[PDB]
C-alpha cells in the first residue's frame, strides 16, 4: 500500500505520562477537559465518562457537582406515567451532543463524528496520533490532492481526506490557569485527557506495576539462590568407577 | 503566537533543507502540468504527497522534542 | 581411581564452618525472606483480585439515595 | 508404608509431582510444561472471574467489557491478565512443541503422549479464537465472519454449516451467545487432555536432552524440580508484570477498541499473532478448499513426525546436520508468522508459497533424507 | 519402559561409588564468575551458527522483501508495480 | 530405521571405491561435530533402547560390556546437568569407540525379520 | 546465632509465625515507602498537588 493510504506516522512526543514511573500531568488534563468541553463537545460525545470520573482527577466534588447539575436528564415517568426531567448527578454519564447516529452525520456533511473515550486506545499512535492529527492541517494540500467534497487534507489520516476541518486556533479557548492556549498546547491538552479517558486506571496501574516488579525481582533472586542451594549436592556429585 | 510555527520554519530552512527542495521542485513540476491542457484526460496525475511525507517526517524528528518542552 | 576409601575432592566446594549455626541460619534466613515474600504476593494479589467481588463503582454511585424535601406537602 | 504411598488419592498426587522419578538432566526448556500448567490456572481464575461480570449479549457485550476496565474494582488487571495471558499460552506452547521436535521427544515409546498434545494445541486454537470474538469490536466480528467462512468451503454441505455455526445469516448475538457457552467449555476440556497426555506419559517417563534411558540415574520431582520450575515461575511473573501493568496493550489490534459494525470492514483483517503462520499457509493456496485443507494439515502433519524421523538415536543434540535443518524450520515458522499480517501484494504473494513449501517439505522430505544421512554417517564414522 | 524406585528397569549397577555433600556443607555459587564467563562462553561459541546461518539468511529474505514491496509502491515503482499485478 | 538397513547400506557404500572416497571423510568429520565423544559416550550408547529388539540385545550384553555401559551412561548424565564436557581420559578415543552392541542387535533382528519372512511362506 | 536459631528457625511452628509475622510488617511498611517514593517522583503532577487551587 502506499504510504498515503496508510497515513504519514506520527512523532514520538515526550508525553509526561511516558516513563515506567511517571503519572499523567493532572493540570494538563484540566484544561484538556476544557478543550473538550469548549471545542470537541460540539460534534463529539465521551459516553463513556460520568461526572464522578472527574472527581480527584481533574476536578472536586463540587465542581463536578456543579457541571452535572447544570444539565437536565430523564427521570422516571410522574405519576400520570408523563415524562419529567431532572437535574444531573454525579452518576449521570457526560451527554453527547446529538440524539442519534443521523442526526450526527446530518450535521456533518455525512460524516460520522466518533465518540472519544476509547479513541487514544482505537487508533496507532494514541495521543501522539491525535497532536498529530489536530496540529497537522497543511494551510494547501500537496499539489496534485484531489479532495472529495466536505473533506479536509490531513497527512495524518489515512487516505489524506478526513471531514474534520482544523478547530484549534490560537485563543478559542481562554484556559483558567492561565496558561497561553496556543494550537499547539490546546492540541497538547485535549490529547493527554482524551489517554486519561481511555484508560483512567493508568497511574494507579504502573504505581502498583512498580511494586510488583520490585517483590517480583527479589522473588526471583531469591529462587535462584535456593535452586543453587537445593540442588549443589546433585551438581558436585563425583563417581569412582572399578569395572567388576 | 504558536510556537510551531517557528520551529517547524528553521527546521524546514535548515536540517530539512534537501527535502524541502524536492517539495518545492515536485509541486512546481505538477502545477505546470495541471496548467497545460489536457490534463484531465491524463493518464497519469502525479501528486507531491511522497515528497511532503519525506518533508513532514524530517520537521517532525528535529521539532518534536523541542516543542514539547515549550509547553 | 580404584580405591573407594579415599573421597574424591570436595575442597572446592566445602565451607569451613559447615557445623555452625550461624551456617545454617543464613540459608535459613534466604528460605525464610522467600517465603515472607511469598506470602506477602499472595496476600496483595489475593486482596486486589478478590476485591473484584465487591460492589463495583457504578454500583457504588447507585446507592445513597437523596430525596428533596420541598416538595413534600405537609400531611 | 508412608501415608502418601498407601492411600490411593494422595498416591496419585505423589507419584505425579513428589516421588515421581525424572531424569538427573532436564534442562531450562523442560520448564514450559509447568509454565503452560501455570497459564491454564492463571486463565481460570481470570476467565471465570471476568465471566461474573460479562454480558454475552450483542448489545451489551462491547459495554461490558468497558465495565469491566472502568468500574469493577481491579478489573483492568484481570481483563489485562486474562488478554495477556492468551499471548503467553501461545509462547510457552511454541517453545514447549520447540523442545518436543528438537528433542524427539515424539519418537517411540512417546507417540502417545505427542499425539494427544497435537490435539491439545488445535484445543488450545479454538478456545482462544473464541475468546477473541467475546470481545465483539471490530476485530472480534471481522475475523469471525472471515474464519467461519472457510467452513462454507467444505463441499455441498458448506454453506449450511456455517449458517448452523452462526445461529443465523451472519456473525450476531447467536454466535456471541454461543461462543461464550464454548470459550467457557474449552479451557476445561483441553484440562482434562493435558492430564490424558501426562498419564500416557507417564509409562516412559520424561525424556531428556542426551536422548538416552534416565533409568539408571532418577532424580525426585520434589525437591529438585520443584525449586528449579520457581525460577522459570518467577521470570515468566516478570513478563507478565512488565506487559500487565506497563504496556497492557503492546500485543493488541487498536481496533478492538472499535465496536463491532458490519458495515464497515476494517483496513486489514487479520487473526492473533499466535494464528499467523496457518493464515499465511491458507493465503499460499489459491483454491478455498486447498487453502484450507493445507492450513489443517500444516497442523496435522505434525502426527508424522514418529514416521519421518528415521533416525536410530533420538533428538538432535548430537546431529549437527538436524540442527540446522530444524534451525531453518523454525525461522521459516516466524517468516510465514510475519507474511501472515502483510497485504497480500508483491513480492509477499510468492514468499508466502515458497515458505509454504518449505514447511511441508521438512516433514515429507528433507527430515526422512537427512535422518537416514545421519544414520550412515553415524556408523560409518565411528568404524 | 520405566519402572519405579527399587525396580525402575536399569541393566544391573556393580562398580561405581558415588559421593556428594551435603547443601549446607557447600558453597552453592563456588565457581559462579568463572562458569559465568568461561562456560557461557564456551557453550554458547559452540551453538552459534546453528543460530547465527538460519536467523542471517531468513532476515536478509525479509529485509530484501520489505524494501522492494516499500519500493513497488512509491512513484517510481509504477512501473514495474504494474507488471508485478 | 532397523540397525540391519542401516549397515546394509553402509556396507554398499564401503564397498564402492568411488562412494567410499567421498563419504569416508565426510562421515569421520560428522563424528567429530557430533560431539558425543566430548560426553565419553561411544557412538552405540546413542542409540535408542525403548523397544523390545533392544531390550533383547542389551540383556544379551556380556555383564562387563553392560556394566560398564551403565557407568558411561551415569557419567554423560552428570556432564549433561553439569554443563561440563569430558576431559582427559574421559574423552572417548576414536579407537575406544567399538560397536560393542551391534552384533547383538543384528543377531535380535535377523531372527525377528526370518520370522516376519517366514510367517508369510507359501507352500509351492 | 544459636539463640536466635533456637527461638525463631528451630521449630517450624515458630519459622512459619516469624514469617507471617515479617510478611506483615513488609507488606505495611513497603506500601508507605513506596507511596512516598512515587510522590516525590511525581512531584506536582498529581490531583494532591494541585487540588489546593480548587
Ligand atoms: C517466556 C516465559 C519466560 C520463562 C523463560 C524460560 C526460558 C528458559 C529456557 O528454556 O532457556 C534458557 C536456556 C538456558 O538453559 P540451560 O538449561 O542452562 O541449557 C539449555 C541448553 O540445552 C544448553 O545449551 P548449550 O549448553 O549448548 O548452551 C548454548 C547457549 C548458552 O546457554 C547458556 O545459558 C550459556 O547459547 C546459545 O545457544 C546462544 C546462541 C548464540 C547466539 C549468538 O538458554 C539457552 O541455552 C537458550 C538457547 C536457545 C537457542
Ligand atoms: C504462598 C504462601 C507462603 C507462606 C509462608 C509461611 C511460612 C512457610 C515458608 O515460607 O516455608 C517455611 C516452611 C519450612 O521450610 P523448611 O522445610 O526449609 O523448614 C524446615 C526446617 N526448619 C523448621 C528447622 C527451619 O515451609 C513449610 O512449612 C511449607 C509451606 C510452604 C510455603
Ligand atoms: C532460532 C533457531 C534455533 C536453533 C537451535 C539450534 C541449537 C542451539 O544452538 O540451541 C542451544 C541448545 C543446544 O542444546 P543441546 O541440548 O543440543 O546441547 C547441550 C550441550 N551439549 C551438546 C554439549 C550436550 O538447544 C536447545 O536447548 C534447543 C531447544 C529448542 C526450542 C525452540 C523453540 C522454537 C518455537 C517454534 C515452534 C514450532
Ligand atoms: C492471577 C495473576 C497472577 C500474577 C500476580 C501478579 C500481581 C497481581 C497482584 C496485584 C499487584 O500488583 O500487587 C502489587 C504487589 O505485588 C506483589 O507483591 C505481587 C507479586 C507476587 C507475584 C506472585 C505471588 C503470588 C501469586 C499467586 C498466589 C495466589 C495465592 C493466593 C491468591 C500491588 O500491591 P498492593 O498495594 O496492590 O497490595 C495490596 C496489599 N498491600
Ligand atoms: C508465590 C508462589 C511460590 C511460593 C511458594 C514456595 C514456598 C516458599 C518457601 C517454603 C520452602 O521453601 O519450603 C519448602 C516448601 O516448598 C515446597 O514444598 C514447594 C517447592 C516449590 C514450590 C512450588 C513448586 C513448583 C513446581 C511446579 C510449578 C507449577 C506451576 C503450575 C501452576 C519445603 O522444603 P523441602 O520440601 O525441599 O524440604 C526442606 C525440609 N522440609
Ligand atoms: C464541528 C465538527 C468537529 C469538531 C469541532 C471536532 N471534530 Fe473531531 N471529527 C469530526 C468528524 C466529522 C470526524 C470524522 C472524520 C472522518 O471520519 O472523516 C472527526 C474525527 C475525529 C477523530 C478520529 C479521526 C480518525 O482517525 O478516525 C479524532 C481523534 C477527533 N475527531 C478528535 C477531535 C478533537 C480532539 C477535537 C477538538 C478539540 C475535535 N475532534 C473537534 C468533527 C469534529
Ligand atoms: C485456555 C484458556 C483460555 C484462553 C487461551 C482464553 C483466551 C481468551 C482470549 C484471547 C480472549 C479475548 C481477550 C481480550 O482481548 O479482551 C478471552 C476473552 C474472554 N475469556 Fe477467555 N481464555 C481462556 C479461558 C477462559 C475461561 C476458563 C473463561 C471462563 C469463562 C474465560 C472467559 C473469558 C471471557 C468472559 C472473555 C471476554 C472478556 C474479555 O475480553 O476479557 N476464558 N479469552
Ligand atoms: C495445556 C497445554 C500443555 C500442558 C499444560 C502440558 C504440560 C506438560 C508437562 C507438565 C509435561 C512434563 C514436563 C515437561 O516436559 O515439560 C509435558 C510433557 C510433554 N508434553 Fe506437554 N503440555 C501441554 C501441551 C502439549 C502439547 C501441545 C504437546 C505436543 C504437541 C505436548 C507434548 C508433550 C510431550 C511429547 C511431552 C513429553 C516431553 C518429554 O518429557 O520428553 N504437550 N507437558
Ligand atoms: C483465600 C481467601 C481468604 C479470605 C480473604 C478475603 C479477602 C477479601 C478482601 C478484599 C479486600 C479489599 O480491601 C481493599 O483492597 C484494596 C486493594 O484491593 C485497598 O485499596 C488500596 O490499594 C489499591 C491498590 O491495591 C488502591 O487502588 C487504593 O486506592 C488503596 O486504598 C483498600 O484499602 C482495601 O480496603
Ligand atoms: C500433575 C497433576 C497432579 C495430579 C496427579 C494427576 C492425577 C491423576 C493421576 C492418576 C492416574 C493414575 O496414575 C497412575 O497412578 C499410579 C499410582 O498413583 C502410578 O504408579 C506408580 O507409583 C506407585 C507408587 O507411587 C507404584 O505402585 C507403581 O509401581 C508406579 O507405576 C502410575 O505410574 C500412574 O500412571
Amino acid at each position: 500500500m502506499t504510504a498515503a493510504e496508510h497515513g504519514l506516522h506520527p512523532a514520538e512526543y515526550p508525553w509526561p505520562q511516558n516513563g515506567m514511573l511517571s503519572t499523567f500531568d493532572h493540570a494538563s488534563l484540566r484544561r484538556g477537559y476544557q478543550v473538550y468541553k469548549e471545542v470537541c463537545a460540539a460534534c463529539h460525545s465521551l459516553d463513556r465518562i460520568a461526572w464522578r470520573n472527574l472527581v480527584g482527577v481533574t476536578h472536586t466534588t463540587d465542581e463536578a457537582k456543579a457541571f452535572a447539575e447544570e444539565l437536565e436528564y430523564d427521570d422516571e415517568p410522574d405519576d400520570e406515567g408523563n415524562p419529567r426531567k431532572r437535574p444531573g448527578k454525579l452518576a449521570d454519564y457526560i451527554p453527547g451532543p446529538y440524539p442519534n447516529e443521523q442526526a450526527a452525520r446530518a450535521a456533518n456533511q455525512g460524516a460520522l463524528p466518533p465518540d472519544l473515550s476509547l479513541i487514544a486506545k482505537a487508533r496507532h499512535g494514541g495521543a501522539d496520533y491525535i497532536f498529530a492529527l489536530l496540529t497537522g492541517y497543511p494551510d494547501e494540500p500537496p499539489a496534485g490532492v484531489v479532495l472529495a467534497p466536505g473533506m479536509n487534507y490531513n497527512p495524518y489520516f489515512p487516505g489524506g481526506g478526513i471531514g474534520m476541518a482544523r478547530t484549534l486556533f490560537d485563543g478559542v479557548v481562554e484556559y483558567e490557569d492561565g496558561t497561553p492556549a496556543t494550537t499547539s498546547q490546546m492540541a497538547k491538552d485535549v490529547a493527554a485527557f482524551l489517554t486519561w479517558a481511555a484508560e483512567p486506571e493508568h497511574d494507579e496501574r504502573k504505581k502498583l506495576g512498580l511494586k510488583a516488579i520490585i517483590v517480583i525481582s527479589a522473588m526471583l533472586g531469591l529462587s535462584v539462590y535456593i535452586k543453587k542451594f537445593k540442588w549443589s549436592p546433585i551438581k558436585n556429585r563425583k563417581f569412582i568407577y572399578n569395572p567388576p | 503566537p504558536d510556537p510551531a510555527i517557528a520551529l517547524h520554519e528553521a527546521a524546514a530552512e535548515g536540517p530539512c533543507h534537501d527535502f524541502k527542495h524536492h517539495f518545492d521542485e515536485c509541486v512546481e513540476r505538477v502545477t505546470k502540468a495541471q496548467e497545460a491542457e489536457d490534463y484531465d484526460h491524463a493518464e497519469y496525475k502525479e501528486d507531491c504527497v511522497e515528497e511532503f511525507f519525506h518533508l513532514q517526517h524530517c520537521i517532525n524528528d528535529n521539532t518534536a522534542d523541542k516543542l514539547f518542552r515549550v509547553l | 581411581g580404584k580405591s573407594t576409601y579415599k573421597i574424591p575432592d570436595f575442597t572446592p566446594y566445602l565451607k569451613k564452618d559447615r557445623n555452625t549455626d550461624a551456617n545454617r541460619l543464613f540459608s535459613y534466613f534466604m528460605i525464610g525472606s522467600f517465603g515472607m515474600l511469598s506470602a506477602a504476593g499472595a496476600k496483595a494479589t489475593v486482596q486486589d483480585f478478590l476485591s473484584n467481588m465487591s460492589a463495583s463503582a457504578d454500583v457504588l454511585a447507585m446507592a445513597k439515595v437523596e430525596v428533596k424535601l420541598g416538595a413534600i406537602p405537609l400531611g | 508404608m508412608a501415608l502418601r504411598k498407601k492411600n490411593s488419592l494422595l498416591n496419585m498426587a505423589n507419584s505425579y509431582v513428589l516421588d515421581s522419578p525424572q531424569p538427573s538432566n532436564l534442562n531450562y526448556f523442560w520448564n514450559f510444561g509447568s509454565l503452560l500448567a501455570l497459564c491454564l490456572v492463571i486463565q481460570l481464575a481470570t476467565g471465570i472471574t471476568l465471566a461474573m461480570h460479562y454480558t454475552s449479549h450483542a448489545s451489551l457485550a462491547f459495554d461490558s467489557v468497558e465495565h469491566i476496565m472502568r468500574d469493577v474494582n481491579f478489573g483492568w488487571f484481570i481483563r489485562y491478565a486474562h488478554a495477556n495471558t492468551a499471548s503467553f499460552f501461545f509462547i510457552c506452547i511454541y517453545a514447549h512443541m520447540g523442545r518436543n521436535i528438537y528433542y524427539g521427544s515424539y519418537k517411540t515409546p512417546r507417540v502417545l503422549p505427542w499425539s494427544i498434545g497435537v490435539i491439545i494445541f488445535l484445543l488450545l486454537i479454538i478456545t482462544a479464537f473464541m475468546g477473541y470474538v467475546l470481545v465483539f469490536g471490530q476485530m472480534s466480528l471481522w475475523g469471525a465472519t472471515v474464519i467461519c467462512n472457510l467452513v462454507s468451503a467444505i463441499p455441498w454441505l458448506g454453506e449450511d454449516i456455517v449458517h448452523f455455526l452462526w445461529g443465523g445469516f451472519s456473525v450476531g448475538n447467536p454466535t456471541l451467545q454461543r461462543f461464550f457457552a464454548l470459550h467457557y467449555l474449552m479451557p476445561f476440556v483441553l484440562a482434562v487432555f493435558a492430564l490424558l497426555h501426562l498419564i500416557a506419559l507417564h509409562t516412559a517417563g520424561s525424556s531428556n536432552p542426551l536422548g538416552i534411558t534416565s533409568n539408571v540415574d532418577k532424580l525426585s520431582m520434589h525437591p529438585y524440580y520443584s525449586f528449579k520450575d520457581l525460577i522459570t515461575v518467577f521470570a515468566f511473573l516478570l513478563m507478565f508484570t512488565l506487559f500487565v501493568f506497563f504496556s497492557p496493550d503492546k500485543l493488541g489490534h487498536p481496533d478492538n477498541y472499535i465496536p463491532a459494525n458490519p458495515m464497515v470492514t476494517p483496513a486489514s483483517i487479520v487473526p492473533e499473532w499466535y494464528l499467523l503462520p496457518f493464515y499465511a499457509i491458507l493465503r499460499a493456496i489459491p483454491d478455498k478448499l486447498g487453502g484450507v485443507i493445507a492450513m489443517v494439515a500444516a497442523i496435522l502433519i505434525l502426527l508424522i513426525l514418529p514416521i519421518v524421523d528415521r533416525s536410530i538415536i533420538r533428538g538432535n543434540a548430537f546431529k549437527p546436520i538436524s540442527k540446522l535443518l530444524f534451525g531453518f524450520f523454525i525461522c521459516n515458522f516466524l517468516l510465514l508468522g510475519v507474511l501472515g499480517q502483510v497485504h497480500i501484494e508483491p513480492p509477499f504473494i510468492v514468499l508466502g508459497q515458497i515458505c509454504t513449501i518449505f514447511y511441508f517439505s521438512y516433514f515429507l522430505i528433507l527430515l526422512p533424507m537427512v535422518s537416514t544421512i545421519e544414520n550412515i554417517f553415524f556408523y560409518i564414522g565411528s568404524l | 519402559y520405566m519402572g519405579w524406585w527399587g525396580h525402575m528397569g536399569s541393566p544391573p549397577q556393580k562398580g561405581i561409588a558415588g559421593y556428594t555433600i551435603s547443601p549446607f556443607a557447600a558453597r552453592p555459587f563456588a565457581g559462579v564468575v568463572h562458569a559465568a564467563i568461561f562456560n557461557t562462553f564456551r557453550r554458547t561459541k559452540n551453538q552459534a551458527l546453528f543460530v547465527i546461518l538460519p536467523v542471517s539468511f531468513f532476515y536478509y529474505v525479509w529485509t530484501q522483501a520489505s524494501e522492494k514491496n516499500e519500493w513497488l509502491y512509491t512513484k517510481a515503482g509504477r512501473h514495474e508495480l504494474a507488471k508485478a499485478l | 530405521a532397523s540397525i540391519t538397513s542401516v549397515v546394509k547400506t553402509s556396507e554398499l557404500i564401503l564397498k564402492s571405491p568411488l562412494l567410499s572416497k567421498i563419504v569416508v571423510p565426510l562421515a569421520k568429520t560428522y563424528v567429530k561435530f557430533s560431539g558425543y565423544r566430548q560426553l565419553g559416550f561411544k557412538m552405540n550408547d546413542l542409540i535408542i533402547e525403548e523397544t523390545p529388539n533392544m531390550q533383547l540385545a542389551l540383556r544379551r550384553l556380556p555383564p562387563t560390556e553392560s556394566y560398564d555401559r551403565v557407568y558411561r551412561l551415569i557419567r554423560a548424565t552428570q556432564f549433561s546437568l553439569s554443563h561440563k564436557l569430558a576431559t582427559g581420559n574421559d574423552i572417548t578415543k576414536p579407537e575406544e569407540d567399538d560397536h560393542y552392541l551391534i552384533p547383538y542387535i543384528l543377531d535380535v533382528e535377523a531372527e525377528a525379520f526370518e520370522k516376519d519372512a517366514l510367517d508369510n511362506l507359501e507352500v509351492v | 546465632a544459636t539463640t536466635f536459631y533456637n527461638v525463631f528457625v528451630k521449630r517450624n511452628s515458630a519459622f512459619v509465625a516469624t514469617i507471617l509475622a515479617s510478611a506483615f510488617v513488609f507488606d505495611m511498611t513497603f506500601e508507605t515507602a513506596i507511596d512516598n517514593f512515587w510522590d516525590r517522583i511525581n512531584a506536582g503532577k498529581q490531583w494532591k498537588d494541585i487540588r489546593h487551587k480548587y
